[PDB]
């Protein structure tokens, strides 16, 4: 995350955390239940062999309140690919059950015709992560937020040298340097509706971060819904 | 009339038979008004999370 602010204590609840054997933070995820969690298909060959933590905001101080879990099954999606990153989803069941507590709940899944037409259309999402601060820096030890803009598919694929499927969208500042980056992919991407978060994008890429006239580029959940229920079984 | 205040509805609002018919996302119960969601356990999902 580039800008924007850390997360509150509790305002990220659903944040999740894929680690390595390094016992390091490589990619992001967001919690749909006890037993799944949301993620990006690039992350998943991004460490090979790797863990979820969930309810983590520092990962300087062991905190008190932290928790890990084995993944018991991948379910990447068929049409997913490394040149276009389309179909970048992907959700992983958990072999013991998310204990939901402080810090740990799950973003709400939103029905496609409503969220295309109520969620899609708020001038804001709120996205999250431990990613890097700067395009080219380091890590966040902290938990950071940042309310990014919706944007338009026509400027977004103009203003992307890459091809935008209908699978993503666009959110952020053209030229206004906040944004999510490397690090954050897989993250959650809610938007807010009466005071309840939907689940409505996956952090997936970007060129680069905060760049100017460019934006940064989630995986549309409203096109997965469906594959989402099948995945975790209806 | 979903397209006014959401018809009304707390959360998911659809639009059958020229009236609204409001929903809610698993963990919510829709209230006996037809429009409210309340959460029926403490960790609904969604709801930023209190001590
Ligand atoms: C070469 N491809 C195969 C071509 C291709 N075809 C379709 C898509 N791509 C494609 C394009 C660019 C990247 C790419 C490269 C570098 C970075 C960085 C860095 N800090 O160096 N940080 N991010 C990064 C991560 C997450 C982000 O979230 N929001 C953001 N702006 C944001 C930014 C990056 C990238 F996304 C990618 F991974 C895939």
């Amino acid at each position: 995350i580039v800008g924007g602010q850390e997360c509150k204590d509790g305002e990220c609840p659903w944040q999740a955390l894929l680690i390595n054997e390094e016992n390091e933070g490589f990619c992001g995820g967001t919690i749909l239940s006890e037993f799944y969690i949301l993620t990006a298909a690039h992350c998943l060959y991004q460490a090979k062999r790797f863990k979820v933590r969930v309810g983590d905001r520092n990962t300087e101080q062991e905190e008190g309140g932290e928790a890990v879990h084995e993944v018991e099954v991948v379910i990447k999606h068929n049409r997913f690919t490394k040149e276009t990153y389309d179909f970048d989803i992907a959700v992983l069941r958990l072999k013991t059950p998310i204990t939901f507590r402080m810090n740990v709940a799950p973003a709400c899944l939103p029905e496609r015709d409503w969220a295309e037409s109520t969620l899609m259309t708020q001038k804001t999402g709120i996205v999250s992560g431990f990613g890097r601060t700067h395009e080219k820096g380091r890590q966040s030890t902290r938990l950071k937020m940042l309310e990014v803009p919706y944007v338009d598919r026509n400027s977004c694929k103009l203003s992307s040298s890459f091809i935008i499927t209908q699978n993503m969208f666009c959110a952020g500042y053209d030229t206004k340097q906040e944004d999510a980056c490397q690090g954050d992919s897989g993250g959650p991407h809610v938007t807010r509706f009466k005071d309840t978060y939907f689940v409505t994008g996956i952090v997936s890429w970007g060129e680069g971060c905060a760049r100017k006239g460019k934006y940064g580029i989630y995986t549309k959940v409203t096109a997965f819904l469906k594959w989402i229920d099948r995945s975790m079984k209806t | 009339v979903c397209s006014l205040d959401n018809g009304d509805c707390d959360q998911f609002c659809h639009e059958e038979q020229n009236s609204v018919v409001c929903s809610c996302a698993r963990g919510y119960t829709l209230a006996d008004n037809g429009k409210a969601c309340i959460p029926t356990g403490p960790y609904p999902c969604g709801k930023q999370t209190l001590e």
